DNA sequence: AAGGGAAAATAAACAATACATAACAAAACATATAAAAACCA
């Protein structure tokens, strides 16, 4: 099976992939991404009347629409619906959904705080009081005066906390009430698959697509793959003691005498005479001691002949060799 | 010597716990053991020996109407010093906390505070505690039970009062794993189809011959002057024919007749003539319809929308449907009674759009009726019930049996038993 | 430069009347039929909750709101010398 | 091979329901009895797969076996051709 | 119309992966009491 594998690729440095992308997202396609940016600024007037109407506004499409939502939600709507009310403007919460650190106590311990404490809600927080003190809240809301107070955000909100079930229903009930103006951006292609008509009952969705097929910046900093170990142990060699480099780079000769396998590998009786031959090993403990330390962070492997083998490729030792070593 | 009770089929067995019982301490055994199923009498046969033995005292527990051991050393230590209190209301008493023991530590230790101002009493009293039910507490486990029986040794064995136990349980495999402790076991046996009428009779003639609706039904009908024992003639003719049409569908059961007799009971007494009163065998000969139908049941053609119903007809499928033959069966150009198998997403999609009768692409409604069937029960994760949205491993599964699904398909007017083929 | 910190909170027509004359009055006619089937469906429990007297007495009554929507709220009587009280148990809250 | 009533679907589960507490069935993977009270408890919080799966197919596997009912079932019974093959 | 013959199907041995649950960890949720710390007075 002589299959084509990412160990067998030019590799690329931190520095060196970071800055290279900063240049291809900032410069590529900049010319028409803002001549987008411009034809869907005219809907803005359209979003401002229907969300009167109490709708949940939810927003698909490929591409991150992080920038595109805070450009809506900050600047343009939170201080255009304060004006036509008539001081503060209407205060904008948004969920960062990418964050997978949000939970269900916290943002509603702030939501309580953002809506009005009028009476002693904290009575009837008591285990799981959260639908019974938001519920409490609900039919209040029914007949109080229709004016927006808040409008919240919650981007990309099949993200990894926010997709979980017990906090779904949860901004299910937030959205029934008509105070609130629920604007948020998916960004799965099986995001439908999170709703059925009971919540969508509850929160009358409507959608509209944004396609202008950004980078995600931040969204990309939690995600990671096998840029982000032939790596690993790339940077511990470069602060030990000086032996340990020549007897890595013994090591590392015989190991590739012969991708890196066990068959490559060494005896160790033998890498002990070897290491003996040099003046370096005095003898097994202060070999296998400091053996230990490659061995404690997983920088070589042994099997059974007693086989010592490096778990990198065969273009991962030599480049190791004229590089860290040389 | 003690004044034993007398009842119907516990001959052997009244004598055996008048012979473990005693009032006097030194000859009862420490601990018993009851053992029977459920259905027959145990804790029937057991209070009806006590309330012909008013010389003891006994103070019953109930660990079915508790949950967990650690409010049942709660129901112990609250109850004894409650019952000493109507034993002994001359000597006084440092009440403490029932509520403050949770540890089995705990127990003895306030056994040991409460047991020693009761000391000043007259002669070595027994003291039976009875727990009922002990192997359907919701959390047992191995090591409570033994944690039971050296409750007795903890305690000074000096003292005034002594507290012995009686243990009632049931599924007899749970009593193989403590016979060698080898404590005194009474087991109790399940009955046969006379006995189980036998007992039927005499237990039921003091309800259904003073119910109401035979009542009204006298006054209703031409009321001749029947007696007691014509009532009693057909209400054991009622009860000798339904032990005989029903005896196996039910078994040995008592609670599962005391049941069965109250729910057929009105419908025969309205089947019933002036005339049939003497004549019993055509009085069956009228009422038959009862007598062959269980009637316990209280088959629905499905709530959920055309496309929904698409959405089941494919994931039935895939309980036979293997990806090896599919692709091939199903071209745009048994384990009927096996376990279903596992789906993945888009499996789904992948037979959906087949045959469903181009003239469909718009898929925001199907995934709308996917989670509906989540809610309904009807296909279900296999993993816990909480990240199954994006796409990481899940799997997936009907559960729905294959009748259900044969109506449903009928219903569409779809054909599915074609593509079922051993 | 904060999108990483999750959930920070920050504090920045001829035609359309005749809209609005319109819209808010039809509402008045939906929101009337929905207290409607609100007041139906809190009656028909109510009722039926009570005055049935079986005979043996050692038995619950149950009752099967088949197609309900898991939502449907209900209010009790008063009926003075007894408390009624309502427990509600959400299958989140039965392991 | 001759006038006895074949039940219908809606009952055996019925006498289904005390075979199964008659222990004459067990579940395939069932862990009767935990040793302590915390191993136990580790067992409770555990939402289980086998209730999820319908009545009529929780495998149930056998504590008698067949060939040991021929020993005790009486030859006058009916059934006593069936209970070796 | 016959027929070649490659796609499809079947079977069986073996390897590789997924799954159900056991065992546990940890965070949310909850209470208790002696010591600090305000705080009237
Ligand atoms: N010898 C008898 N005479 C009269 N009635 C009896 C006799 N034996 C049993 N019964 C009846 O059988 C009924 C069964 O009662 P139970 O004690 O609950 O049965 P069980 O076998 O103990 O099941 P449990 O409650 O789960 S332990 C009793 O209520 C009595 O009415």
């Amino acid at each position: 099976k002589s299959r084509h594998t990412m160990s067998m690729a030019p590799d690329v440095t931190r520095e060196e992939f970071s800055l290279v992308s900063n240049f291809f997202n900032e410069n590529f396609q900049k010319r028409p991404r803002q001549k987008l940016f411009e034809i869907q600024k005219k809907m803005f007037p359209q979003y401002w009347f229907e969300l009167t109407q109490g709708f949940s506004l939810l927003f698909y499409g490929v591409g991150s629409k992080r920038n595109f939502l805070e450009e809506f939600a900050i600047d343009y709507l939170s201080p255009k619906i304060a004006y036509s009310q008539l001081v503060n403007s209407i205060p904008c919460l948004i969920l960062n959904g990418y964050n997978p650190s949000c939970n269900y106590r916290d943002v509603f311990k702030e939501i309580t705080d953002l809506l009005v404490p009028a009476e002693l809600t904290r009575s009837e927080t008591k285990g799981n009081h959260v639908i019974l003190q938001i519920q409490k809240m609900i039919d209040f809301y029914k007949n109080q005066p229709l004016d927006i107070k808040l409008i919240l955000v919650v981007h990309n909100l099949d993200g990894p906390s926010i997709r979980k079930n017990t906090f779904q229903t949860m901004l299910s009930f937030l959205s029934v009430i008509r105070q609130i103006a629920i604007v948020a951006s998916t960004d799965h292609i099986y995001a439908p698959l999170l709703w059925d008509n009971m919540k969508a009952q509850n929160y009358n969705f409507v959608f509209h697509d944004i396609s202008n097929f950004e980078p995600s910046t931040v969204e990309s900093t939690f995600q990671d793959v096998m840029k982000m170990g032939a790596e690993g142990a790339k940077y511990v060699l470069q602060s030990l003691t000086v032996n340990s480099k020549k007897m890595y780079k013994l090591l590392i000769e015989t190991q590739m005498q012969n991708r890196g396998t066990q068959r490559t590998g060494v005896e160790l009786k033998l890498f002990n005479h070897l290491c003996a031959a040099d003046f370096i090993a005095s003898n097994e403990i202060a070999l296998r001691s400091m053996l230990r330390e490659f061995i404690e962070h997983k920088m070589a492997n042994i099997t059974k002949m007693e086989i010592i083998w490096v778990p990198y490729t065969y273009a991962e030792l030599e480049k190791l060799l004229k590089t860290v070593l040389n | 010597n003690v004044t034993t009770p007398e009842v119907a089929f516990r001959e052997y067995q009244t004598n055996c716990l008048a012979s473990y019982i005693s009032a006097d301490p030194d000859i009862t055994p420490s601990n018993l053991i009851l053992q029977g199923y459920s259905g027959t009498g145990k804790t029937y046969t057991l209070k009806k020996y006590f309330n012909a033995n008013p010389n003891l005292h006994a103070v019953w527990l109930e660990p079915v109407e508790l949950v967990s051991w650690k409010p049942l050393l709660q129901a112990i230590a609250r109850t004894v010093q409650y019952k000493l209190k109507t034993l002994y209301p001359n000597i006084p008493t440092t009440d403490y906390d029932p509520l403050q023991v949770e540890e089995p530590f705990l127990l003895v230790k306030t056994l040991h505070n409460i047991f020693v101002q009761y000391e000043s009493l007259q002669e070595k009293t027994c003291l039976f505690l009875i727990l009922d039910g002990f192997d359907s507490l919701q959390d047992l486990d191995a090591a409570l039970f033994n944690k039971y029986i050296k409750l007795n040794e903890l305690l000074p064995k000096d003292s005034k009062i002594n507290i012995k136990f009686i243990y009632t349980m049931l599924e007899t495999s749970f009593l193989q794993r403590y016979s060698t402790h080898c404590i005194p076991t009474v087991m109790f046996p399940r009955y046969n189809v006379d006995e189980v009428s036998t007992i039927l009779v005499m237990s039921r003639c003091g309800e259904l011959m003073e119910d109401s609706c035979l009542r009204k039904r006298i006054i209703e009908e031409q009321i001749t002057d029947c007696t007691d024992d014509q009532f009693q003639n057909v209400a054991a003719n009622f009860i000798h024919l339904i032990v005989q049409a029903f005896h196996s569908y039910t078994g040995n059961d008592i609670f599962a007749l005391n049941d069965l007799i109250d729910f057929k009971w009105p419908k025969y007494v309205s089947r019933i003539t002036k005339e049939n009163i003497f004549e019993p065998l055509a009085l069956y000969k009228s009422a038959i319809k009862l007598f062959l139908s269980t009637d316990d049941n209280l088959s629905q053609t499905y709530d959920l929308s055309i496309i929904s119903k698409y959405l089941l007809i494919a994931s039935y499928i895939c309980s036979y449907l293997e990806p090896r033959y599919d692709a091939s069966i199903f071209s745009r150009k048994n384990p009927r009674y096996l376990q279903p198998s596992l789906f993945a997403i888009e499996r789904l999609l992948a037979i959906f759009q087949a045959i469903f009768p181009s003239l469909m692409k718009a898929n925001i409604e199907v995934f709308q009726n996917l989670s509906e069937l989540h809610t309904l029960k009807l296909i279900a994760t296999t993993m816990n019930k909480n990240i199954d949205y994006l796409s990481p491993k899940v799997r997936w599964k009907v559960n729905v049996p294959w009748e259900i699904i044969k109506e449903i398909s009928e219903s569409v007017h779809f054909n599915i038993s074609d593509y079922f083929s051993d | 430069a904060d999108a990483q910190r999750s959930h920070y909170t920050v504090y920045p027509e001829k035609r359309w009347e005749l809209y609005h004359q319109l819209h808010s009055h039809f509402h008045d006619q939906v929101d009337h039929i929905i207290d409607n089937i609100e007041a139906d469906l809190k009656a028909e429990i109510s009722d039926l909750l009570y005055s049935e007297t079986t005979q043996k007495r050692r038995c619950f009554n149950t009752i099967f709101l088949l197609g309900s929507d898991s939502t449907t709220k209900i209010e009790l009587k008063d009926e003075s010398s007894r408390y009624n009280v309502l427990i509600e148990l959400t299958p989140k809250e039965s392991p | 091979r001759i006038t006895i009533k074949l039940w219908l679907k809606k009952d055996v589960k019925n006498v289904w329901e005390n075979l199964v507490q008659l222990d004459f069935f067990t579940e395939k993977s069932a862990v009767g009895l935990r040793d302590n009270a915390t191993a136990a408890f580790y067992a409770s919080n555990y939402q289980f797969q086998g209730t999820m799966i319908p009545f009529d197919l929780r495998s149930y596997q056998m504590q008698i076996i067949l060939q040991e009912l021929r020993r005790i079932i009486p030859k006058s019974n009916m059934y006593y051709s069936w209970t070796q093959l």
